[PDB]
């Protein structure tokens, strides 16, 4: 289509048509583990890990998330895991990695996605210390666009943080980690996310909506620009007490416009929180701090990234930490058939 | 400094999600 052919509204309307087709009729069982060569573990977690793999028939590199069915069950993440796969196989956006393949075997669930060789934003943010406002703004813009997309599909994302933002070969980002994402038109109630990034209404055990994502954006922008988050302590409980008060202090190097944006994102009052008002996302996109961002150019990936990863070949993993490599064991007996029937 | 207090904290590494 032409670059000015459609409004954002029209573009998002057509994107929803595309999404709903796939949402209503999900792809299932589209590869097998023996089609991939396992190269390296890129991350680990409580019920899963992510590996760099090579698809043998194409030589393409992918990230493959491997979930142990029994562990997903023990941790009560069955419905959340079904959500993740159903959503990721249906989405399509420049800053998301949709599923290229998914499948399961007796023991595990597998989701295969475009590989992001730049590593986690977390790694770079901690090492460098903090990002300049233009640098933080460039990342933030991509999240604003991605949330507008996600939210227009009635999706809530619910785990924004630097650990869950992957940097690609051109220095743009991928919003990964859809484990808590959910398609919901009403309010919802699950206590989930990461302590530092939780909106007060989640902590106060209120029903909540997509406004929690916009609060989390405020937390991210603060952390990217300051080098530490707005609410931290050694223990989660102390972090929660800080959030519910919502008292924040800005570094003296923060610009006036940054502070003002953050005051409107980190707003405890839902009737005042940017992203949650009559005008929706446009209150964010039209804020003075974003006055210089070319939303159209960012979407088209036309803007030169402020930081472009070191890249020494298509399956390079130098931007990742090293993790202990564990076997992928497949039982001879089918585990959790019923629970993951639709996967 | 706030930076120093952060770096001395136990939450500068990768943060785990929470779950009810
Ligand atoms: N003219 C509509 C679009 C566009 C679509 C295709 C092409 Cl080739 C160019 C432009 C403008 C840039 N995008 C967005 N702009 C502003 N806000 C957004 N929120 C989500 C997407 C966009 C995406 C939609
Ligand atoms: N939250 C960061 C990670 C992750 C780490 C551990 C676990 Cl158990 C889950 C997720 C996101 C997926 N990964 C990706 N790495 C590289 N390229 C990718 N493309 C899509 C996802 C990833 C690896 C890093
Ligand atoms: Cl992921």
């Amino acid at each position: 289509k032409g670059s000015e052919q459609e409004s954002v509204k029209e573009f998002l309307a057509k994107a929803k048509e595309d999404f709903l087709k796939k949402w209503e009729n999900p792809a299932q069982n589209t590869a097998h583990l023996d089609q991939f060569e396992r190269i390296k573990t890129l991350g680990t977690g409580s019920f899963g890990r992510v590996m760099l793999v090579k698809h043998m028939e194409t030589g393409n590199h992918y990230a493959m998330k491997i979930l142990d069915k029994q562990k997903v069950v023990k941790l009560k993440q069955i419905e959340h895991t079904l959500n993740e796969k159903r959503i990721l196989q249906a989405v399509n956006f420049p800053f998301l990695t949709k599923l290229e393949f998914s499948f399961k075997d007796n023991s595990n669930l597998y989701m295969v996605m475009e590989y992001a060789p730049g590593g986690e934003m977390f790694s770079h943010l901690r090492r460098i210390g903090r990002f300049s406002e233009p640098h933080a703004r460039f990342y933030a813009a991509q999240i604003v666009l991605t949330f507008e997309y996600l939210h227009s599909l009635d999706l809530i994302y619910r785990d924004l943080k630097p650990e869950n933002l992957m940097i690609d070969q051109q220095g743009y980002i991928k919003v990964t980690d859809f484990g808590f994402a959910k398609r919901v038109k009403g309010r919802t109630w699950t206590l989930c996310g990461t302590p530092e990034y939780l909106a007060p209404e989640i902590i106060l055990s209120k029903g909540y909506n997509k406004a929690v994502d916009w609060w989390a954006l405020g937390v991210l922008i603060y952390e990217m620009a300051a080098g530490y988050p707005p609410f931290f302590a050694d223990q989660p409980i102390q972090i929660y007490e800080k959030i519910v008060s919502g008292k924040v202090r800005f570094p003296s190097h923060f610009s006036s416009d940054l502070k003002d944006l953050l005051r409107n994102l980190l707003q405890v009052d839902l009737t005042k929180r940017f992203g949650n008002l009559k005008n929706g996302v446009n209150d964010i996109k039209n804020h003075k701090w974003f006055a210089t961002t070319d939303w159209i150019a960012i979407y088209q990936r036309k803007v030169e990234a402020p930081f472009i990863p070191k890249f020494k070949g298509p399956g390079d993993t130098s931007n990742f930490d090293d993790y202990e490599e564990e076997e992928i064991r497949v039982s001879i007996n089918e585990k959790c058939g019923k629970e993951f029937s639709e996967f | 400094t706030t930076y120093a207090d952060f770096i001395a904290s136990g939450r500068t590494g990768r943060r785990n999600a929470i779950h009810d």
